[PDB]
Parts: C-alpha cells; structure tokens; sequence
C-alpha cells in the first residue's frame, strides 16, 4: 500500500534533461524524503551509525591493505610496521581494530531495538531476515579479520573456528581441509583469508542496499506500533515528517555523540577490548593459557560451552543418535541454532500486537533477555568450574526457551494495554 | 613510584626513556631481542631524544647481518633492527612485549572495576625484575636454572610443591632467568640513585616505549579529537533545539 | 526446421551443465596445493630428554607430545577401568583395533621392552584442537586444554568436557635408545 | 520518456505478500522484459560479453588473491606457486590474465560500434561519459595488475606510468612520491598496487549499475538512428521486443561463442599477447632491450611517443610556453588528452543524423579512424626510426583532427540519405 | 628438428623428458639454479615419471640447506627446489627461462605472422646450444671470457665486428658462456645416439616443461571446452533458429 | 534569517572541517613511511674496474653509473658546442651553477686532478625513468633508453627522443683511489 508523499516532478530546466536520460536526482530525492514516522525516539539512531560504521571500516580497511603483507613469515611484522613507520599508520590499525567493536557494539543495541519493538513482525520479516545474513556475514568477516596479524589469538581461533566445521559428521572434515587449504592452519588459510576479509564487506553493502530498499518498502517503523495512515495524503503528513532535514539530523548528531565516544576509545584505551595475547606472534605449539574469544563472539562461546556431555540433554542426544551427537557437535548446533531461533523470531510471535510498551508481560521477559545477554556475555570470560558451568546453563537455556516456548505462548495467554490508533496521538500526547 | 605517562594527559619522561635505555644495552640485550625495532627510532621526537649521529656509533656496535643482497656481513646500521637475541639461554624477544603481557585477573575475571586505574603491562615488567626470590615453600638445591619469581605465574612448579589436589599452592613460580639485576649494576647521568627499583622503574617504562613510540601523537590526537567532534557535537545539538522547536 | 520441443529445456540443461563444471574449478582450487599435498616421518633424539617431563615437537603442522612417564603417572593410569573412559579405542595407529588400556598408550624402547614409560600422542586436543596445558593441570593428574575446558587423564585417555576421543598415537617407532622415528 | 510496456502487476499470491515488502519481484521483470527495439544486430552483443567479463574477471581475481603474495621478495615465486601447485592453478592465472585482453579486445568492438551509429549522441551522452569513467578505470585497474607478478614488464611500467604524473610541473613531483610511497618503485608501491587492483573493480561493477540504468532510461539505441515510438503503445509493439527471450538469448549466444574463442586462446597459445620478459624476475637496474607495453595499451603509447621536440607544434608550445611544455609533458597531455577528445564526443557531433548508414560522408571518415585506430596499436610496436616517426605522427594527428576539425565540420557539410522513420519499417525491408 | 608437444594435440615425449633430464645433472647444473622448481615433481603424471624413491635418493646429492627453522644445515629433501647455482661465473636461474626467452619479430616486438607455427623459446635453447662458432669475419681473438656465439643477440661484441655505423657485422654476439657440449658427453638408456644435437634437442623439452609442468593437462582441458562451450554454442543455434522464426 | 538561518550554515562548515581534516590523514599514510625515509650515503670500491666499461650500481631504489671514459668518448664529449644541448645545466651537484660542459660531469681522482676520466651520473632516464643500454649504443656513441627513444652522448648529455633534462651527476665525492663515497 505505501506511505502517500508528493514525489519527484522534475521541475527547473536542469533536472528536466536529466531525467530524461538519468532519474538519479529523484531517486536522491524520494529517498532523502520519505514519510517517516515522526514519534521515533533514539533507539532509531542505530542503524545510520552502523551505516557510518560499516564506512569507517571498509575505508580504513583498504589503507591497511596497502601496508599489511598476507603471509606468515611478514605478517605480524607488517601489522607492526605500520604501527612504527606508516604516517598515522597506529591510528588506522587502532581505529579498524577498535571500529569492529563499534561496529559490534551497536548491533547488538539495533538488534535490541527491534527486538522490543516488533520491528520482526509484519510487514517487517524480509527487513529482518537480510538482516540475518548481514548478521552471519559480519561475524564470519571480523572472524577472518582477526586471524590476519597472526598473534595467538589470530592462530588459535583460526584452529578453533575452522574446526567447528569438522564438527558436522561425515562430510564435515573435508570441509575443514576445504576451509584449511590441507592438513593444518598454515599459510594457505591466511592467504584465502586475507582475500575474503576484502570480499565479504562488499558483499554486506550490497545487503545494506537490499536492508535500506526493505525499510522504505514496508515503511519504517514507529514506537506505536501502529502504522501510518496510508488512506489519505493529509493524515499521513500529521503521522510523519520528511528524513530530510529532520531525521537525517538527528541521525546526524547521535553519530557525532557516538563518534566522540568512538574516538576517546581509541585515542586512550585502544587496546581494552584487545587481548594481548595476539601480541605474542602465534605458535603452533603452545595454545596461551588464557585464550579468551573477542568480546562480541563471547555470549555465543558459552552457548557452545554450555553443553559438555554431562548436561542431560546432551547425553539423551548422545543417547538417542546413539553416538553422533556427541558434546562437540552437539554444542556446536547449540551455538548455530542460538542463532537460528532468532532468524525464526517473526514466525514465533504469536501476538498481534506489534510493539512493546502497550504489552506489559512481554516487557518484562525482554529484560530478562537483556540482562541474560549480558549474563551470558560475562560467563564467557569465567571457567568451566562450578558455579560457571550452571549460570552458563541457565542463561543458555533461558535463550533458547525465550524464542521457542515463551514467545509463541505470550500471544495466547496475555491481553494489551492502551494501544493508540494514530501515531500523531502519542506524538501530541506530549504537545 | 606511579609512571609519568599513564595518566589522562601524561607524557614520556624525556629523562627517564634515556635513563631507562642504557638498562638494556648493558644487562638485558644479551639475552633479549627487539626484532621488530628500528634503531633509529631513539632519535625520534615523544621518545628517548638521542643524537642522530650518536645513533649511528652505538648501531655499529652492535653485531653483523648476512646482509640480503650480498649475503654477506657488516657492521649494523642505524636503518637496521636491534638483534634478534633468541638463541639458546635466550628469552623472548621482548620486542613488543610490554603490551602481550596483562596477567590481570579480575574484578568477575572480564575486566570490569579498573577505575581509577589502567590495563597493566609495563608494571609486570617491574615486578618481574623486582621479584626473584628464595624458593620459599619447599625445594633443595634450587630447580638448576629455574629460578623462583614470585610474580611469574605461568611457569614452572614442582609437583611436590605443586600438590596431591592439583593446583600451585604457591604464588609464582619458577622462571628461566637468571636475577638479572644485582642492584647499582650501571651508572646514571642525570644524577639519580641507581637502585634495583629504580633501574627497574626505569626499564619498564623504555619497554613501553618498544610497544607505543607513537603514544605522545595520541595523546596529543585526543585533545584534538576533543575540540573537533566536541563542538561539532554541541554545534549539532543547537542545530536540534532551534529548528525542532516548531514540532516541539 | 524439426529437431524442436524441449530443445529450450535441452539448452537449459547445457546452460547448467557448461555452468556447474566451470563452478566446480572455482571449488577444487582452495584444497591442499602441492606445496603441503604430503609430508613423511622425522628422527627425534630422545636420548638426553631428562625423567617425568614432557618434549613438544612440531610435525605436520601441529605439535606432538612426548612425556616420559614417571612412576606417579603410570600407577594412576594403570588404575583406570576401561569401561570408565569415553572412547574406549586404543586411539593408536601402532595397535589399530586395540582398546584404551594403558598398555595400548605406549611404545617399545628396546624394539620390544614396553614398561609405560613412553607416552607418545600428539597435541591436537579432540574437541576443536587447540593445546593442552601439561605437567599435570587441570582435575586428572594430566592436561588441561583452556579452549573449551576438556580434561585428560595421565594416558592422554579423555575425561571431562567435550572433547570426544582420547589424544591419537600416532605411527610412532623407535630406531635405537636415543632415537624414535614417527614413522 | 519511456518506450511503454505492460508493467508489472502482482498476479499471484506469493508476488502480492512479497511486493508489500521487497519489490524485486517487478524490477528483475520490468528490466528482464523491456521493449528494445528488434532491429539489433550482433554489434549489439558486445556490452553483455563485456559484462560477463567483468563478472570472469571479478571471480577469478579473488581465488588469485587467496595464494598470490604481495611483496617484492615472495610475489614472483607465489605466482609461480599458483602455476606449479594450485590445483587448477595455472588454469586461473592464465584465464586471468587473457581475460584482461577480452575485456580490452571487446571494449574497443563496443566503442567502434557506438562511434558508427550515434549512440553518443542525444538521448544518450550519460550512458557515454558514464562510459568514459569505466574505461578510465579499466586501464588504471589493468596496470595495477600487471604490477602484481614483479616481473620486468611490470617493474618498468611501474617506473613509466607513476612518471608519467611526474611530468606535471611543480604540484608534479609531490604526486609521483605520493603514488610511489617514496624515492623510488620499491615494495610499499607493490602493497598499495595489491589493495587498488582488489577495489577498483568493485567500484567497475557499480558503475555498471549507473550504465545499465542510463540505457534502460534512454531507451535503447537501433541501427536506424530513430527513435522508438513512444506515442501509442500497440506501435511500440511493431517497433520492439522484449529482452528476454530474444535478446537475452541472442547475447547469450555470441557469448557462448565468444567464449569458445577465449577458452581455445587459453587452452592453445595463452602467452601470445604476454611480453615474455614479465618471466624475468623484475630487475631494478635494467630496463629490458625490447620493453612492449600490453597490446591494448599501445596505441595510446604511440601517441605518447609520436610526440618528440622535433615535432614542431611541440617547439611552438615549449616555445610559447617558454619552457614547460617540453615533449615529455606534452606528451602526456597529448596522449592524456587524446581520450579527452573522445569524450568530447557527444558535443562535438553537430549533425542532427544520429545514426550511420544513412551519413554515407561520415561513413568513409570512419573506417579511416578504424584503420587508424590498427595502424596506431601497430605503430606502437615500431621502433621511433623513419618511417615509424612519421607514420605515429600521422595517425595520431588524424586520430586527434577526427574529433575535433571533421565532426565538428560533416554536420554543416553533408546532407543525409534514405532514412526511415519506423524501426520495423528498415525490419520489414527484406521480405 | 621438430618438438613432440608443440601441435595441436601433441603431448610431452616421456622418453625425452627422462633424456633430457640426465643432461642438466651432469651438464648444466653447475652452472645454472632452478629455484622455482619443487624437485618432487620428476615423479609427476605428463612430465619425465621417475620413482618416488629414487627422487628422494636423487635429491639427498644435491647440496646442502640452512634450513629456516634449525638455521643450519641438511642434505636437500624431494619437497625442496633445486639448488640456486647463481653464484660466480654462473649463469641466470633457468627456473621458467623457457617462456622468458622470445627472440621474434613480426615485423612487430609484439608479433605478427605467426599462423602455422607458435610462440618461440625451447627454440631458442636449441640454438643457443648448437650455436657456438669461430669468430666470423674479424674479431679473430676471443674477448677472454666472451665467447662468440651465433645465436645470442644480447650481449658483448667488440665494436671491432659490430660497426663504424650501429650494428653487428658479424652475425650474434659474443656471450659469457662456455661451449657446453663437447659431443657424447653422456650416456643415454633408449638406445638414442648421443649426439651433439641429440643432446642440445633433448634439454630443451625438458627445459619447457619447466616452464609450463602443466601443459599435456591444458591440452586435456581444450578437448573439454570444445566439446562444452562447442555444444552449447550449436545447441544456442538451433535455440534462436527455431524461437525468432516467428517474426524472421 | 540570522536566529534560524545563521546556526544552520555554521554546522554545514564543522560538518566539512571535521570531514576534511579527518579526510587528509587518509591521504598521507600513502607518502613514505619512515623504512624508506631517509637512506644515507655508501662507499664503493671501484679499484678493480676495468678500462672503457660501464659499473652499474643501486643506491635509493635506482641504479647509479660509473662508466670510465675510453679514448673515443672524451674526444667526442669534448667535440660538442655547450649552445647544441637542450639541457645546459651541468646537472651536477658537486658543481650546482655550473653548465654542460664535459669538464663540469666529472670527479676528481686523487681529490683534484680531473682528467675527463670520472663519469658518474644515475641510471633514471630523464623522460620516464627507465634504464639506458651503455656501451655505446644508438646514436650518439652514449646510451639509448628503449623507453620512449631517448638518446645520450658520452657525458650523458641529452641529445635525441623527449627526455628535457642530462643526466643528474650526484654528490659522488673520492676518500682514497680505491673507493668513491656517494655523499
Ligand atoms: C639471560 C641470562 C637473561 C637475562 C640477562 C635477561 N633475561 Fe629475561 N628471560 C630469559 C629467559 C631464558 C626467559 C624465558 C621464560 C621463562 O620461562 O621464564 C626470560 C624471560 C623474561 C620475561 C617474560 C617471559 C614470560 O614467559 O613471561 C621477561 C618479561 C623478561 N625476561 C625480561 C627481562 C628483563 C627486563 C631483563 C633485563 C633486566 C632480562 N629479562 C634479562 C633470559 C634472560
Ligand atoms: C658455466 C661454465 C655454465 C655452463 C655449464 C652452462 N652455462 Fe648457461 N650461462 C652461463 C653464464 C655466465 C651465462 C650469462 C649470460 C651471457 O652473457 O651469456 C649463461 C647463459 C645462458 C643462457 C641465456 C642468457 C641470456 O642472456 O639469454 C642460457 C639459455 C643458458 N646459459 C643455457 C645453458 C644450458 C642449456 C646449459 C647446459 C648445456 C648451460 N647453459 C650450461 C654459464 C654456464
Ligand atoms: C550492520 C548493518 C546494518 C545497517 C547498516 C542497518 C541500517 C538500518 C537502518 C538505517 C534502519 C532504519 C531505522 C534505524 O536506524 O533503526 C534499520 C532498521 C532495521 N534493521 Fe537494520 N541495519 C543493520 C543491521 C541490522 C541487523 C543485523 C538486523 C537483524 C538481525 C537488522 C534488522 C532491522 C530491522 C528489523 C529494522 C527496522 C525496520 C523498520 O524500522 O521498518 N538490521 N537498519
Ligand atoms: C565489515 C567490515 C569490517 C570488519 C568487521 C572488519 C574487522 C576487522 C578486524 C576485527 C580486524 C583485526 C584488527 C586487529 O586485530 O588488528 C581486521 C583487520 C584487517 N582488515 Fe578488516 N574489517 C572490515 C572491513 C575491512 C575491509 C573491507 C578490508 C579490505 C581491504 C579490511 C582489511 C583488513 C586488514 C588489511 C586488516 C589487518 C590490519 C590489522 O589487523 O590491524 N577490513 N578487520
Ligand atoms: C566495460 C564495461 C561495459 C559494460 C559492462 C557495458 C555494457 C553495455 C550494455 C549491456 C549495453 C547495451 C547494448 C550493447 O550491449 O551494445 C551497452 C551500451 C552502450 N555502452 Fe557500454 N558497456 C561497457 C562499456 C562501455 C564503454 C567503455 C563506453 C564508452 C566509451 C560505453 C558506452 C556505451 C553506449 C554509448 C552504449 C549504447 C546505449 C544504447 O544502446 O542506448 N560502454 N553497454
Ligand atoms: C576489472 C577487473 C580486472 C582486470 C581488468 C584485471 C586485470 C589484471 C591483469 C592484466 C593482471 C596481470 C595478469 C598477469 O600478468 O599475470 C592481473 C593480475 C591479478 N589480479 Fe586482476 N583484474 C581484474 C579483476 C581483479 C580483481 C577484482 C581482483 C581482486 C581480488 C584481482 C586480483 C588480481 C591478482 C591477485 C593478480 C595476480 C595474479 C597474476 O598476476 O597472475 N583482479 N589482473
Ligand atoms: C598509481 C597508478 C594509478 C593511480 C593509475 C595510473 C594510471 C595511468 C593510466 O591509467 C588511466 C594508464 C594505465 C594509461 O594512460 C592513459 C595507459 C594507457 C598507459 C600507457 C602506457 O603503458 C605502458 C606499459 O604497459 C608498459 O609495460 C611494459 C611500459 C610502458 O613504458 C614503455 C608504458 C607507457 O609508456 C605508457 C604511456
Ligand atoms: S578445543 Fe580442547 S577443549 Fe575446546
Ligand atoms: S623513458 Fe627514458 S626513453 Fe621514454
């Protein structure tokens, strides 16, 4: 149906020839433009900063690639050359290496955003899904990324990562010597993975392309969760206001808010979220002792290490299979799947409410989501001792029930709050 | 005695980078390589300060390099790295390793309450060379080699001082280095007493300066970054409050 | 013309067939090039290895282990129940079909002495195959790998976490009492 | 104004839930259908074949970068590692590097055919300057991969073409250092050459969207020189067809062709067009006694060289000059410039006949520039003796008159010739 | 006289190639590297074809190496090159001189009439051996070193025998290497009369291929593709003859 | 006006000078970085050179030559009138000011005689770059770069093809009669 906004007619004498042969005018025109809901507060922001974010790093990515030498015998040096000797050559490295966080760190709030907000939920479910892809791609991309100055972390997760493919049964292992380029993690690996760490950002903004189209195409999203007035011309003029020149701005200046927070990261903390190990040039021989996974690959690490084969799940499955799903395999489908279950999550709201602040016992689960991301982040960095190896259990499995038992119940058993009707009501109950 | 760089606008002490240099040409540089330092980085601004060609005679003094075009030999140049010190009795190359090491376990083991404070790195560095110790628990006549260091974790335990349960029922443990300062083993210029702590104050924070040469340019970058998307930001926020106000 | 039907579904077919075995090139490339294609055994001199320590070796890529086990460590791998491990094969090249007892943890000195005191398996832990911590770590008198937390016994037999097998023997053989030869 | 087809209505139910979110559905239909005019001859194929090789191209470039080492002491032997032991290796880098030539050979064929029948020409100069930034880039991009395997041909041509930016005066210098990362054409030149040669055909593929957008926009473009009835609708249908299933498959077809040339250049002489001293590992102190440029950069290289300081509207100009436009300058503005005249194009048409065939004045011009075009890649060959200082002296200069004294002039100078006004009328006469 | 790969779908000669072999081992190997050649390949499918086991025996008397781990010595494995020989009084690595050698004209550099025949470089080999002469019309002594030969353009003349004018009155020029095959020189297993030219004919098909090891495989590779791209090039005929038909 | 159009242009400038001074640090990390900054003079030891032949040499990236002129490329570098060269700078920096005479491209031998016996200029070509063929070769009995054509006498002087300047004579300077210092 569509938002109904006065679109392009190519009015002075310039833009009339250029029409006729380029619309790219127009098409800057309805696009900068857009009815866009006029109620949308800065959780919104997130999505122009990963935008930027994604820039930054495909920017500051190929300098590095003028200077950095993919191959064992130079690499971790050429990283450490451009430290020393490349003109600002610290600043890019610190500022690629820092920007994947960010990059990282606000994807997470994006993804958080949408979670409350039933921004999953129709007509929102192909916005979602190529947002899925962008996800996997993204984490497979700063994975590649990080085994290239080939430190310890690089080396091992590498050995690591690779091998959690070995894990899927029969086919499994040539598809590590596939991935490998043979036997172990040589050379061959950080050749091939210097070239589709190059590749894969492109790939993702051509689905940021396919992610802007879906967004416009549904219409973007309020905190109402009401749609907006796609009847007549005029009401839809009291639900939105043009991007241009109100939510470009404001896009704008939450960037600039989240860049100064960005740029004091790098210029005196840059190596906190770093684990100095990967300073130690990697050695085949000796895994470090404290081979802690980058902070943002952290809550899906527990999920893999949640289920040794002493969680009874496990071993019925064990059991079951009768010896092919074993703990490796069985927590690498735990981890996989994690993911899965949030890929479904459109299929498995049940509620036809749309949103989030009118959907009060929802709202709470949803912070028990949050606050179990966050658990589950933290227990990452902690053994697998006791207690560790039960709070890591129940922040696995709180997860996994969230998306599989507690959302396609919620629906049935749960009535609304006062939901308004136009998205100017909220916005003036406020004027 | 808390480091000068440290803090939220510190510098490098411009003395104590030179004080610090001498420590490793005379005790540490035979067992300890910087493979990926340029010599001629001691003449360069935010750091020690030298004489270029002052540089140039200390470089030569260092050993020859099968050379990788006539294959063979020369006295080093100031162009050139410093040796590669690991062969045999010989270390790591701490070339950068005042950054690959944090042995920093806490608070909930993530890295949470560090405040007021920083990342550690430089500060183990000073309680390694401070830290070599008599063997306290039990233990003969020595491990032969392995010397105890209270600070080194990661290293050797006896098993008969390790447990029957497990674990290291000792703090640290037994090294590979020998207790390398014996106190008032060089002699400073810029008067300075030169105690074990103090050459080993010294030696850390030149050891950081292997890691971060370019460490005053970010300090100085931040001040700049500061201003500029500080009053782009507040510049943007009137941008908001004088032109939403007709919605408002 | 005549030859005409499904001569538009018959191209379609040719279009995915000169299209599938020109993808299929694009697949093959990134397998193990000739320059690691194969690799064969080395010599190592045990000889002056000193008592109840482990050697790290590299070959083939990853390291191997060789521990010589002190008196500990072959009295409480002895007394493990077999039917109290996981896998409960030899993991041995040398005893192919044999059961993890530890006398199928071990090689000849002598060509033919075998006390137990040659404990030869290589560092590539089974989970996802990183290296284990030695000189007794972790909960089994054994080896502690920090990946995923998997615990191995005093024969490189698995016990806790989520490592699926023991540590493999590889071909290990020796030559005379200075010297083992994995191959 | 827009050629009017049947759009794309959502018939069935699927296509109706999928348009309320992701249109794509309709795009692929209405740019797959599109009524193109049916007259098209096989000088229409070429701009799929060079499409397709920019997709061969951009595909075999990256498992290329997955063993190919960039830096002086491993480049050379890790392409000759890709020869010997890559599987399929060889198959790769020679496919690479012949296709280079196909992407070249086929761009001059695309560029002759649009020389001959007006397609510069209005409704049509965005599709032809958007043309010329594809082409600029096409070169730039072919250089900085010849520099990648450090052989004698790419060392030197490193050493020519950043000298080249040398040749401007005072800001001149600053350029060169800044392409080459310092004094000379060392390794931090190679580094930079791997991360530019990866990009800019990424850039390539993008700016094949804003091509196929401007002759979708235009219209595509007949032999005829006429327009597509854009009045009623049921005459479009006597004018055009859609793409697909008849131009589609047409440009399939020559492809398939196409390509059976290409694989029995590769399969049987695939060193014919390679300067055989890239062979000789790269040599910083000699220049080689026969240094050939790539053949399809030749006859721009003869226009560099036509121009010595004997030539005498040189020693006008480092006359008038008094000092700066020396032969070595205005050499490179010369050849630099001898493109620029190329894109000038459009404007300096002034004929009001777009198309060929019925121009029988301009048609005689034409095949002289064709001709001038063989002569001047051949004259590049030739040493700088008598003849051959003569002859690139004539073919450039009749090269450089072509667009600048005779189009300008043939508008004014020649009336036309039988020319219709339906494209199915000129289809029609046959039968 | 007439090489057996060459044609349209002719192969390597497997005799040949094992032939040719035996000459750069007792012959040229002193004098002349293969630093690009992984030795392990003799035993290759389309190549020479020798024993795993005696490629191994063969590659241990081949010189030492300072191995890049252990940083010292080893006799030479069958995973290793050939020997760089590019010391002194040593000629260019041959490595893959075989495609780095094309001495042809046109009349272009680039190349022109060149439609029966080929490309040109085990050509060149084959000449550049047979080729060693007298000195032509004057230059009557030698140059000491340089040695007339025939065939090689680049090199030494003395202008004595070049010109007053440009160039050579007396036909190639004068290189820097010894006329390597006094006749006979070694013993062949084929029977094969072991001729001056049987010899010079015989190291140049060993010396393409490596060049191009991979060569009796694109041969293979071209059937395919004329049997793929050919019928679906035929097949995309009878697609338009049978679908424009309509509207012809 | 100035309350609703003066803080809106303002922005559009901090939001062009933050992305502009943001833009050149992207800019210079391309220029030379400090492995490759500096680079000082060597010594060579010629001693051992023979007559009426060509020493091609690499210093900073580039080659350097030190032909020792025969009988005939003195006599024929002398025979040349200083107005017949298109560069008449000596393109010398041991003689800045000095012009193109076959006295001003030379080196003293002890460290003052000068006999038109020293030629040493660099191997760049001035048109594009590349090397010159030595030995006499082209046309003026000098040195032909096959680049673009350019031809050179016997003092490296710039005679045929688009090269505008001579070859640049550098700060080559004598320590004792076996050895040359380029600084
Ligand atoms: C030879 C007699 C040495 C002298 C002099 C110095 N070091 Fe050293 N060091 C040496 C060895 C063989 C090792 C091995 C690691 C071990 O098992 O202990 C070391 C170790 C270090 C380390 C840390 C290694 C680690 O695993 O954490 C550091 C930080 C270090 N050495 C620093 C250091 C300093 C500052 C020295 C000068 C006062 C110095 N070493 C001298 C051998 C020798
Ligand atoms: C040492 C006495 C040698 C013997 C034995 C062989 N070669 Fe050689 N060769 C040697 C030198 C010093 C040179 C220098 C280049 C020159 O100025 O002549 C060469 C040259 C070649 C070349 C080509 C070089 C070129 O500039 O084109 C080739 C192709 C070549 N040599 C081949 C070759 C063969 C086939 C041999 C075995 C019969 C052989 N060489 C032996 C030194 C010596
Ligand atoms: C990492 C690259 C991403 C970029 C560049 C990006 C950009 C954007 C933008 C500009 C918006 C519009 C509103 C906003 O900013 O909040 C948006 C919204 C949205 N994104 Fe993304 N986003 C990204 C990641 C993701 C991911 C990873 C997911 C899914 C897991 C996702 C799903 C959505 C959804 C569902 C919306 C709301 C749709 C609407 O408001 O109508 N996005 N994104
Ligand atoms: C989606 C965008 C990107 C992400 C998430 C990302 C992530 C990362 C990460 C995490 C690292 C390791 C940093 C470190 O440990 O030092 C890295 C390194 C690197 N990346 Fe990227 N990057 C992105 C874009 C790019 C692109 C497009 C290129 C293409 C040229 C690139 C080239 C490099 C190089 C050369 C390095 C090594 C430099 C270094 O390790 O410091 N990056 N990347
Ligand atoms: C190298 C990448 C190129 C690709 C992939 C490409 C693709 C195409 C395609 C599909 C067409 C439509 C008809 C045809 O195939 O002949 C076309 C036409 C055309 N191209 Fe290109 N082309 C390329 C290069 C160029 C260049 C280098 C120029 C200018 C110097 C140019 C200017 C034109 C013009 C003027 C037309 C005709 C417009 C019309 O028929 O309405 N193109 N190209
Ligand atoms: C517009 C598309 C392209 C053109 C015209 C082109 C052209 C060339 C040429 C002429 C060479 C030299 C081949 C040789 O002499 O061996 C080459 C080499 C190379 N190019 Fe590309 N290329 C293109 C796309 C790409 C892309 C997207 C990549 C990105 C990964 C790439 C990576 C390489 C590599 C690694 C080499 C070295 C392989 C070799 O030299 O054989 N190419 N390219
Ligand atoms: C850092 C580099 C960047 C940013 C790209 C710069 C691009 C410049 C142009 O790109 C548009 C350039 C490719 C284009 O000039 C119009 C070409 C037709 C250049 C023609 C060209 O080729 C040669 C070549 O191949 C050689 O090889 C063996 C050797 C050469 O000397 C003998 C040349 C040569 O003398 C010229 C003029
Ligand atoms: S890899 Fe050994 S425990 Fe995870
Ligand atoms: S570059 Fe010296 S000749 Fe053109």
């Amino acid at each position: 149906s569509g938002i109904p906004h006065d679109h392009y007619e190519p009015k002075t004498g310039i833009e009339k020839w250029l029409h006729d042969r380029l619309p790219i005018v127009g098409l800057v025109y309805d696009t900068i433009m857009i009815p866009t809901p006029k109620n949308l507060n800065w959780w919104w922001i997130w999505g122009i900063v990963l935008a930027f974010t994604l820039v930054l790093q495909i920017v500051t990515g190929i300098v590095l690639a003028m200077h950095y030498t993919p191959h064992v015998d130079l690499a971790f040096a050429s990283v450490e050359h451009i430290m020393r000797d490349v003109n600002g050559g610290w600043a890019m490295r610190y500022i690629h290496a820092n920007g994947a966080s960010l990059f990282f760190l606000a994807v997470y709030i994006h993804i958080f955003r949408g979670l409350y907000y039933g921004s999953y939920k129709a007509p929102r479910e192909i916005t979602w899904i190529v947002g899925m892809v962008i996800y996997l791609l993204m984490m497979g991309t700063a994975f590649m990324g990080y085994v290239l100055p080939w430190g310890q972390m690089s080396f091992w997760g590498a050995t690591v990562i690779t091998g959690l493919f070995g894990a899927i049964p029969g086919i499994g292992p040539s598809i590590q010597a596939w991935l490998l380029g043979g036997p172990a993690v040589d050379n061959a690996t950080l050749n091939r993975f210097f070239s589709l760490h190059y590749l894969l950002p492109f790939v993702i903004a051509a689905l940021v392309a396919i992610h802007i189209w879906a967004f416009h195409t549904t219409g973007n999203n309020n905190p109402t969760g009401v749609e907006v007035r796609r009847t007549s011309k005029a009401d839809a003029e009291k639900d939105t206001l043009p991007f241009w020149p109100y939510f470009v701005i404001k896009d704008l200046f939450a960037l600039a808010l989240v860049l100064l927070g960005f740029f004091a990261v790098v210029a005196y903390m840059p190596n906190y979220l770093g684990h100095p190990d990967n300073y130690v040039q990697a050695n085949p021989l000796s895994t470090p002792a404290h081979i802690v996974p980058e902070w943002y690959f952290l809550p899906f690490y527990a999920i893999l290490r949640a289920f040794a084969a002493d969680v009874w799940v496990v071993i019925l499955v064990d059991g079951l299979t009768f010896g092919i799903v074993d703990a490796k395999f069985f927590g690498v489908i735990a981890m996989f799947g994690a993911i899965a279950v949030m890929a479904l999550a459109p299929w498995l709201d049940t509620s036809k409410v749309r949103s989030g602040a009118y959907r009060p016992k929802f709202r709470m689960w949803f912070w028990f989501l949050v606050l179990d991301f966050v658990v589950l982040t933290w227990v990452g960095a902690m053994p697998t001792e006791y207690p560790y190896d039960w709070i890591s259990l129940i922040a696995s499995t709180y997860w996994f029930a969230y998306f599989l038992v507690i959302l396609p119940l919620l629906g049935a058993t749960e009535k609304p709050e006062p939901i308004p009707a136009s998205i100017e009501e909220d916005f003036n109950s406020h004027y | 005695h808390a480091f000068s760089f440290e803090g939220i606008f510190g510098k490098y002490d411009q003395a104590q980078l030179r004080r610090g240099f001498q420590v490793y040409n005379e005790v540490c540089s035979a067992c300890h390589g910087m493979k990926f330092v340029p010599i001629r980085t001691l003449a360069d601004d935010g750091g020690p300060q030298l004489d270029p060609t002052f540089v140039r005679e200390y470089a030569a003094g260092l050993d020859t390099i099968i050379d990788k075009d006539s294959g063979e030999e020369r006295d080093r140049k100031e162009t050139d790295m410093f040796p590669t010190r690991v062969g045999d009795g010989m270390g790591p190359d701490l070339s950068v390793m005042a950054k690959a090491r944090a042995g920093f376990s806490g608070p909930a083991g993530s890295g949470m309450n560090q405040l007021f404070k920083g990342m550690g790195g430089p500060e183990y560095i000073y309680n390694y060379v401070i830290g070599f110790e008599e063997n306290p628990e039990c233990a003969p006549e020595g491990i032969d080699g392995y010397y105890y260091n209270k600070t080194f974790q990661i290293g050797g335990v006896p098993d008969t001082c390790k447990d029957a349960a497990g674990v290291k029922i000792t703090h640290g443990s037994w090294a590979r280095m020998p207790p390398p300062l014996v106190d008032d083993q060089v002699t400073y210029e810029d008067g300075t007493p030169a105690t074990v702590d103090q050459m080993a104050q010294d030696v850390s924070a030149f050891l950081m300066w292997a890691a971060e040469p370019k460490l005053v340019a970010r300090k100085q970058m931040g001040l700049v970054a500061m201003v500029m998307l500080g009053l782009l930001s507040v510049m943007l926020y009137l941008t908001n409050k004088r032109l939403w106000a007709p919605y408002k | 013309g005549t030859r005409r039907d499904f001569l538009y579904h018959a191209t379609a077919a040719t279009g995915v067939v000169v299209t599938g075995a020109a993808v299929w090139p694009l697949i093959n490339q990134m397998n193990a090039s000739a320059d690691v294609k194969a690799m064969a055994s080395i010599f190592v001199d045990v000889s002056a290895v000193e008592v109840g320590t482990q050697l790290t070796v590299k070959w083939r890529g990853k390291p191997v282990f060789i521990r010589r086990r002190d008196e500990k460590d072959i009295e409480l791998a002895r007394s493990v129940p077999l039917g109290a491990l996981r896998d409960t094969s030899a993991e041995n090249a040398n005893k192919p079909g044999a059961e993890a007892t530890d006398e199928n943890r071990t090689l000849p000195a002598f060509d033919g002495t075998n006390t137990g005191e040659w404990l030869v398996m290589l560092g590539v832990c089974t989970h996802l195959g990183c290296v284990p911590m030695g000189d007794k770590s972790g909960d089994f008198g054994g080896w502690f790998c920090p990946c995923h937390g998997s615990h191995y016994d005093s024969a490189g037999r698995i016990r806790k976490g989520p490592a699926p097998r023991n540590l493999d023997i590889p071909v290990a053989a020796f030559v005379d009492e200075t010297t083992i030869k994995l191959g």
